[PDB]
RNA sequence: GGGGACGGGUGAAACAGGAUGAUCCCGCCGAGACCGCCGGCCGCGCAGGCGCCUGCCAAGACCGCCUCUGUCAAUCAAGGGCGAAGGCCGGGGGCUAGAAGGCGAUCAGACACCACCGUAUUCCCGGCCGUAAACGGUGCCGCCCCGCGGCCGGCGCGCGCGUCCCGCCGGCCGCCCAGGGAAACCGGGAGGCUCCGGGCUCUGGGGGGAGUAUGGCCGCAAGGCUGAAACUUGAAGGCAUU
């Protein structure tokens, strides 16, 4: 419902009985129904397979990584997002991963990811256009829209508040220890404006 | 046996002696610690005279010889040593220390960056 | 019937650019795209990211507005070389 | 000079004055023209008939050993190419141009290539219909050339 | 280059002469 | 010379010792500083890489050795000694220079070679084109069927004699001009051809421990 | 009036030569039309050279020669009198002088 | 070289030679022994080439893949649909390109 | 990590950088461009243009020929495609230079040149734009035309025989006898033309006003393409010589 990627229902055998186990996978791109998708510290490197991050070649772009090992997925979640093998230490075990802002991440090697990017790509290129269309959009996310503006507000609704110009009257900038109620703006903003 | 390093390029030129690997230095001093005039700092008589105050250390720290290094400022600019390079190179020569290898190390491009000055040049 | 082909539902409304950047995005959603698994140019989307062959009758990940992705596409190509080398 | 490059090279054949058949050469108008119809059957194009003729056997002129040249010796069995040799050479390369299209939309240089090309199959395919050597209904397109080749 | 200076001071000025068309339509 | 007497009060000097290959196996000294805080000296010396000309390691024919140059690595201090070994062959940037001639045509190939030993090495060769004995155009220009022909024929022979060797007895062949060799006699074959040889030869990929491997070539003149 | 038939340039069959810059100026200057003398001098002067060789303690190393080649852009060679303004007689000559 | 006697092997195939175009038809000429060649595609749904190259190992037939594509392979017999499975029932003239 | 006082920058400087230890040296590492020297009276491409290494794909000119066809041709409004750089649009990317911006020195004043920092840009993908001293300032196809060279790609001849030699065809070129031209010069044409007529298209008609006005078409824009007049004026210009 709320998510803008499919999801995968793929069965794996029950190892501890006799049924089959289903579980739910954000779909790589170019995961097909009837698909064999491997598991394991054995996998090949194919689309949809899981394989330990230290297994998996470098340069490889790999979605729902696991920042700990055996979390069954934190990282690389999102449409068309994907983290990218960069290095093995093989004296620590760890690796180095770019996570989708680009910064990098030391990670276990024990750590498990599954190969390809998020399906879902290109999803927010097309203009949302209408109200009605981000309506929808939310309605099956959260009650986050419409947002109103505090400088639209009354001084006891919100700190940007009324006067009679509509003004924030002070920095936006707030300080990373502004408390509860007040900690409304930009947060510690390294900078501001367009560059 | 150590290696000198002689960086000589227009503005100022750089004496080092270190040993071998690099990774230590056994005595550096450039020309523009012995001169007060910006211009004279690339100049071959305040490399003479800087030579005259590394050879001091490095016969203080048993370098008795050096493998030269000299480099131009190199990389997609110059290519050319400055004056300082034969003067230091003379006076190490002058105040004994044998000269093991002679060698060119300046930074070359295969393939570069754009240098700084526009299409047009430096138009002085 | 000229320049705002499949853009003339909105009418003269959402500015120009947004008409545009839809007229491409519109055309590729509705767009029938090849089946990889039985090459017939019957494949359609369900929803974001989900394509479905009205012929081979398979559904299969892909872009929220096209079967493949260009991201997607040099992925595969990556995975095939590394893979051959491993 | 070529019709679409700037580019003038002479690589032509000199026929020679003599227009009678050869001494050494033993072959008699049938036994060639039996050559020929059997190299039909086997579906090699006129061009290279007259060339199979001209090393294995040592006819080297088939007008100066037969009184005909290979496709008047085909119209007369009815066995002639359905669309002309030439034109048919021109469609072979103008789709084999546009598969190589098909994978790669940035070789610009190879579209121009195209349109050259199908400029002579325009060109070629007018005089072969005004000489009534195609049937008028014939059309080159472009799409549809997969299928007539 | 007094030829090039000359079309950009043309330019600038046709710009302008558009822009006052545009007041009144 | 600062162990038997400000920064330079407080060192020592631990000998580096080349390959056995090398006739002259002592090369440099050196510095180091005394013990402090968390920085023993045998680490600090642990991976230090020493560039030696082929002259200064095997002493003899200058014009026959000294261009190339050889980066040796330490591996292990043990015994004071800076044990080292392979990191790299390349020849001097004068050699470089001096190969190059306007009127001829350059074939330069890299390869990745593979070691026993887990090394992956690449091999930079560097070649030039000549002109004939008896040749009445001056500009030796080669037509490009030579040059694929020339290409092929330093492939083929670097995998022949590279490709299973391993790193103890390439420094050797390296260091003995050989695989140069071998590389001039295909090209001869194919065209009058000059200066085929191998520029440089780095360590794409290490090995771990290499050690047993470092007793067989700072050591073991046996082997 | 065209002064030189080469226009300055060695272009021929050829519509884009590829860009070098002076290496003073640092103008950017068609490979054609640079003056492009090629040196090969020494790594250190005839003046030191001597007492260099007579330093080194290696048997038989020659002072090792520094190859470059100038590229020189048009206003930079006749400043730096690379090149020199010559007669319309002179124009034509081609063979290196002196 | 390979490829260019793949297209032309097909083309006099399609002039001269008999042949079958789909899987129904191919299944049933393997089994009765009356294919000489059979021509796979890439895109063969999965158990139907396990499935023809069983059958081709049990008439000891043999069974080539196309360079590409069922539709590829389709313009290369010249037609204008789809072709997984082709069998060469017959060459009348050339079948080099039945290497191994 | 080392070591220690300045480093940059220049015509000389100065603003920046440096005991938060810079510069310098080495050991590494990231990212993005870029393809050196070879590299040219080399080559290829329809022009614009084209240079890492491998693999793949389709083409292209030249040449050789006793192969095929049998004029299927030449140039061309209208019409289609392409088209350096800069620019624009929607994304990616962001190293280097770097329009704008800011700055230190100048100088009467420089806001300019020079130094420094730097945004768009540069680079990629999908579209636009349709311009350049887009040049050989030289349309295209065809003919004869004087020697002496060089290079380049085929082909053939000689000879014991070598990247030899002589030719042939095609391309790039130098010098040039006539010939031409106002000369400069061109002679693989700008020759065979007042002795003026092989064919086809394009354009000009003293200098400006003005590539402006206006209408049109086109472009997202910038602008492109088309395109005057009133009016003003005795020269503007070419190439030579003191």
């Amino acid at each position: 419902r709320g998510r803008g990627a499919p999801l995968a229902r793929v069965q794996f055998p029950n190892m501890r009985g006799e049924g089959r186990v289903n579980e739910l996978f954000i779909a790589p791109e170019g995961m097909y129904t009837g698909q064999e998708v491997f598991s394991g510290n054995k996998a090949t490197l194919h689309i949809g397979n899981i394989l330990p991050v230290g297994n998996i070649p470098e340069g490889t772009y790999v979605c729902n990584v696991e920042e700990k090992p055996m979390d069954r997925g934190c990282l690389a979640r999102a449409s068309g997002t994907y983290c990218l093998v960069v290095a093995h230490n093989m004296e620590t075990n760890k690796t180095r991963i770019r996570l989708p802002s680009g910064q990098k991440k030391l990670i276990s090697s024990k750590a498990r990811a599954m190969i390809g990017l998020v399906a879902g790509g290109g999803r927010t290129d097309k203009p949302l256009l209408k109200a009605g269309n981000a309506y929808h959009k939310y309605k099956a996310k959260r009650n986050c829209w419409p947002v109103v503006r505090g400088v639209a507000m009354n001084p006891v609704d919100h700190p940007h508040g009324g006067g009679n110009h509509q003004h924030i009257g002070v920095s936006s900038c707030v300080p990373r220890n502004a408390v509860p109620g007040q900690k409304v703006g930009l947060i510690a903003a390294r900078r501001t404006g367009c560059s | 046996f150590a290696v000198c390093h002689i960086y000589a390029g227009k503005n100022d030129t750089f004496i080092h002696v270190t040993d071998l690997s690099g990774r230590e230095t056994i005595g550096r001093v450039s020309g523009g610690m012995k001169v007060k005039r910006h211009c004279d700092e690339p100049s071959a008589y305040a490399a003479m005279q800087a030579t005259q105050d590394l050879i001091e250390i490095i016969t203080d720290r048993g370098i008795t010889a050096v493998h030269i290094k000299i480099r131009a400022d190199g990389g997609t600019g110059k290519r050319v040593y400055g004056q300082g390079g034969s003067a230091a190179i003379r006076a190490l020569v002058r105040g004994g220390i044998k000269i093991g290898r002679i060698e060119d190390s300046t930074p070359i491009p295969t393939d570069r960056t754009r240098h700084k000055g526009g299409r047009r040049g430096r138009r002085l | 019937t000229k320049k705002v082909g499949l853009t003339g539902k909105y009418g003269t409304r959402y500015g120009r650019a947004a008409r545009k950047q839809l007229l491409k995005i519109e055309t590729s959603q509705k767009a029938k795209y090849t089946c990889p698994f039985c090459a017939k140019d019957k494949v359609r989307r369900t929803a974001c990211g989900i394509w479905t062959c009205r012929s081979c009758s398979k559904t299969m990940a892909g872009g929220a507005y096209s079967l493949h992705t260009e991201p997607a596409n040099a992925a595969r190509a990556t995975i095939r070389r590394l893979r051959l080398a491993r | 000079g070529r019709m679409h490059s700037k580019g003038k090279g002479i690589s032509r054949s000199a026929i020679p004055y003599t227009r009678a058949p050869a001494p050494w050469n033993k072959y008699t108008p049938e036994d060639v023209c039996e050559q020929i119809c059997k190299l039909a059957k086997k579906g090699t194009p006129p061009s290279r008939i007259g060339l199979i003729l001209r090393d294995q056997f040592a006819i080297g002129q088939v007008k100066n050993v037969t009184g005909s040249k290979i496709v008047r010796i085909l119209k007369a069995k009815g066995l002639a190419p359905e669309i002309p040799e030439d034109l048919y050479c021109m469609i072979k390369k103008a789709v084999a141009i546009r598969k190589h299209l098909e994978r790669s939309r940035r070789d610009k240089d190879s579209k121009f290539r195209l349109i050259l090309v199908e400029s002579r199959i325009h060109r070629l395919a007018r005089y072969y219909r005004q000489a009534r050597r195609l049937p008028p209904t014939f059309r080159y397109k472009s799409d549809q050339a997969a299928a007539l080749l | 280059m007094r030829a090039k200076w000359a079309k950009k001071r043309m330019r600038k000025l046709k710009r302008k002469r558009r822009h006052m068309k545009a007041r009144s339509k | 010379k600062i162990t038997q007497r400000d920064p330079y009060l407080k060192k020592e000097w631990y000998p580096v010792i080349a390959p056995a290959h090398f006739k002259s196996r002592h090369i440099g000294q050196t510095p180091v500083t005394k013990t402090a805080g968390l920085r023993v000296a045998t680490d600090v010396i642990n991976h230090r890489v020493y560039e030696v000309n082929l002259g200064d390691l095997n002493p003899g024919a200058e014009d026959l050795n000294g261009n190339t140059k050889f980066y040796l690595q330490t591996q292990l201090v043990s015994d004071g000694k800076c044990l080292t070994n392979f990191h790299g062959m390349d020849i001097t940037r004068h050699k470089y220079g001096s190969l190059f001639r306007k009127g001829c045509d350059c074939i330069d190939v890299f390869m990745d070679i593979p070691t026993t030993d887990g090394y992956l090495l690449r091999v930079f060769v560097i070649a030039f084109t000549d002109r004939f004995r008896f040749q009445r155009r001056k500009n030796c220009h080669v037509k490009g069927r030579v040059i694929r022909m020339m290409r092929a024929g330093i492939y083929e022979t670097l995998h022949n004699e590279l490709g299973k060797v391993s790193i103890p007895v390439l420094v050797t062949k390296l260091s003995n001009f050989e695989v140069n060799a071998k590389l001039t006699e295909a090209l001869q074959k194919i065209t009058m051809c000059r200066d085929v040889m191998i520029r440089r030869v780095k360590v794409v990929k290490r090995p771990r421990n290499t050690m047993e491997l470092l007793s067989t070539m700072h050591d073991s003149n046996q082997v | 009036p065209v002064k030189r038939r080469n226009n300055g340039r060695s272009k021929y069959n050829c519509g884009h030569t590829n860009i070098v810059r002076c290496q003073n100026c640092h103008r950017c200057v068609p490979k054609d039309k640079v003056i492009k003398r090629f040196t090969i001098r020494n790594i250190v002067d005839n003046t030191i050279a001597d007492d260099v060789l007579n330093a080194c303690v290696i048997q038989g190393f020659a002072i090792p020669k520094l190859y470059n080649k100038v590229q020189y852009c048009v206003s930079c060679s006749i400043h730096n009198h690379i090149v020199r303004v010559r007669s319309r007689e002179d124009r034509k000559i081609r063979t290196p002088p002196k | 070289k390979a490829q260019d006697s793949i297209s032309l092997t097909l083309t006099l195939v399609v002039k001269s030679g008999k042949y079958t175009l789909g899987t129904d038809q191919a299944i049933r000429n393997i089994r009765d022994g009356k294919a000489q060649l059979v021509f796979m595609a890439n895109n063969c749904p999965p158990l139907v080439k396990s499935q023809v190259d069983y059958l081709c190992h049990l008439s000891k037939t043999p069974v080539r893949v196309f360079a590409g594509s069922s539709r590829e392979l389709g313009i290369a017999v010249g037609r204008q649909f789809n072709v997984s499975i082709m069998t060469i029932l017959e060459a009348g003239d050339a079948d080099l390109t039945s290497i191994l």
